[PDB]
């Protein structure tokens, strides 16, 4: 096992994980604010995704200053879980263009 | 050619149920989606629900009581509604139509006049209506077909199977003690009557009866 | 579930005349409006779809316009022929749904 | 033909086909819920593409839990494969610096 | 804060009949609305949540639909066990609110 596949896993590990304590510490800062959306679990963890993977539709977001902080969490974690693979797949080429350079 | 086939009319007792039909043809994708839509006479289309057969999911106008139950047969691409516990109140006229998934009702069926009543089905009689002897005529002369004492109701009446259509219309049904009667009346010129024959048709969609009559001048 | 409201539920022209029919949607629904003509004992029929597209069959007199929440059917000089119910259906969003529909009078 | 160029092609290819299966069962998973607007194919296929490049406009969005579902395949599936094409030419330029470095 | 406004506080009809509950949020709140059975003396009891979502242990006669702003909660034929008060909920934005609800008269 190379550690860059070892680090995708991980990374995805973490990920999920991030989602799902950033699901449940969304609501806890946004419940309290008028006008605030972000506010049932199943939807948060919703928002989560769509966050981590930079999709954001709009249709939620957080409006408190916690809230965005635990935003700015899972934005970080999902770009960079994903660069991560990426850099994994590189990894994966460059190794086999070696070998078939027979290097 | 018809792209959609409903049964003109059906019957049924109050807390009885009746499956509707709608075979279809012309292209078929599987993105298609069946649409059932009622109309109660004089009222507009109220939508019911929908299926896709390429998947079988359906989805109701959860706006009202759910009377129906959606099913389709892929093989021999006929959509089902089963309506159950029926009512007055379901009483009406059920349209199917097929929607491309795109959002517009794009072909309709003829629609399946559905009756909820105690009463016994009864085919009609059909009575000749010429003029009488002392009836001066002018450049156009009028017939006529009384279709009398009938059941469920609709009865589509035709002239000459359909090839005479100009100078045409049949009135609205009165409907008395349980039995249903209406006129239809042609208008063709004056000169080519008994010489050229005029017939009226008669489809009584819930008793399986298609009857003819020749309009003949009076003895 | 989205309202379509058609006012005038009657609209009496004189033969020519060009006359137009409302459809007005309870929320914005962009151009996802259709319309569609049924005559006396007879089904639906497709005239404009989309607002404003033209259907293939449909005489030319026929046309469409408008966006968001209101829509306006319009025929350019009415003829007998044209005498029937006049339906908007929305598919912007779930529950479809038709308007009360507008007869027309010559 | 190397292995990151077949990988890209075949990325393309399967993100072609998640684009349209997915339309197909986002479609399949949001009628039946009230206020959803994804709902046609046509416009389902435009919402599958902003959202595999997540670009998320936000005209458009599914808000049933298969619909969501459905949306998060599609979001992986176009983050990785974009990303994947990024660590080919990753690949391609470092192959062609060892060339330029004689090695 | 949403408001909730239920019309006719007061609904009477004959055993037997349909009746329509009425539910009409200030703003749009997608079908996050839930519907509540109070009877004399009792406490509160979860009758539909989200709209038009069934739940265990309440009779087939209870529905809801709508989304968007205005909400229906159904009783399709009435029966004495269903004099009550009925009451809207929305948990879209934040303070939950309530409607004022609504009497049920046979
Ligand atoms: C605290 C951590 C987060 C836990 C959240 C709760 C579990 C998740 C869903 C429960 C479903 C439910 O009862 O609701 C379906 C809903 C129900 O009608 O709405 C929904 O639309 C919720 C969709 C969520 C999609 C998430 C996709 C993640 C890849
Ligand atoms: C000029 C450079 C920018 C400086 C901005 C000011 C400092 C930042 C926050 C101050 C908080 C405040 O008094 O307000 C909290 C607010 C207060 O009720 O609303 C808020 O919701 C603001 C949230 C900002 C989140 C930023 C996350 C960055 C990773
Ligand atoms: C296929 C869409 C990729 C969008 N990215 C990556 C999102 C990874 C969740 C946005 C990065 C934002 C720092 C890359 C830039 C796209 C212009
Ligand atoms: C990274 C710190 C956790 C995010 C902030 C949580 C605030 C909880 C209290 O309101
Ligand atoms: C990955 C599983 C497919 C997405 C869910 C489809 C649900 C279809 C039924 O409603």
């Amino acid at each position: 096992s190379a550690l860059h596949w070892r680090a995708a896993g991980a990374a995805t590990v973490l990920l999920v994980i991030v989602l799902l304590a950033g699901s449940y510490l969304a609501v806890l800062a946004e419940r309290g604010a008028p006008g605030a959306q972000l506010i049932t679990y199943p939807r948060a963890l919703w928002w989560s995704v769509e966050t981590a993977t930079t999709v954001g539709y709009g249709d939620l977001y957080p409006v408190t200053l916690w809230g965005r902080c635990v935003a700015v969490v899972v934005m970080v974690a999902g770009i960079t879980s994903f660069g991560l693979v990426t850099a994994a797949l590189a990894t994966w080429f460059v190794g086999r263009e070696q070998e078939r350079r027979g290097h | 050619q018809v792209q959609l086939q409903q049964p003109g009319a059906e019957l049924v007792k109050p807390g009885a149920s009746v499956k509707l039909s709608c075979k279809a043809s012309g292209y078929t994708f599987t993105s298609d989606w069946i649409h059932w839509v009622k109309q109660r006479p004089g009222h507009g289309l109220e939508w019911i629900g929908e299926i896709i057969p390429s998947y079988g999911r359906a989805n109701y106008n959860e706006k009202i009581q759910k009377k129906a139950t959606l099913t389709a047969d892929k093989s021999s691409s006929t959509a089902f509604m089963q309506l159950s516990s029926l009512t007055s109140e379901d009483s009406a006229v059920y349209y199917c139509a097929r929607e491309r998934g795109d959002g517009y009702f794009a072909v309709w069926g003829a629609g399946t006049t559905v009756t909820v009543s105690s009463a016994k089905t009864t085919p009609p009689s059909v009575y000749p209506l010429a003029p009488g002897s002392a009836a001066q005529t002018n450049s156009m002369v009028t017939l006529g077909c009384l279709v009398k004492g009938y059941f469920p109701e609709p009865v589509t009446v035709t002239w000459n199977s359909g090839s005479l259509s100009s100078g045409v219309h049949t009135f609205p049904a009165v409907l008395q003690s349980d039995l249903y009667t209406l006129s239809s009346s042609v208008t063709v010129p004056s000169s080519s009557w008994p010489s050229e024959t005029v017939t009226c048709n008669v489809a009584h969609p819930a008793s399986s009866t298609k009857v003819d009559k020749k309009i003949v001048p009076r003895d | 579930d989205i309202l379509l409201t058609q006012s005038p539920a009657i609209l009496s022209v004189s033969p020519g005349e060009r006359v137009s029919f409302s459809c007005r949607a309870s929320q914005s629904i962009g151009t996802d409006i259709h319309w569609y003509q049924q005559r006396t004992n007879g089904s639906p029929r497709l005239l404009i779809k989309y607002a404003s597209e033209s259907i293939s069959g449909i005489p030319s007199r026929f046309s469409g316009s408008g966006s968001g929440t209101d829509f306006t059917l319009s025929i350019n000089s009415v003829e007998s022929e044209d005498i029937a119910n006049y339906y908007c259906q929305q598919s912007n969003r779930w529950p479809f749904t038709f308007g009360s529909g507008t007869k027309l009078e010559i």
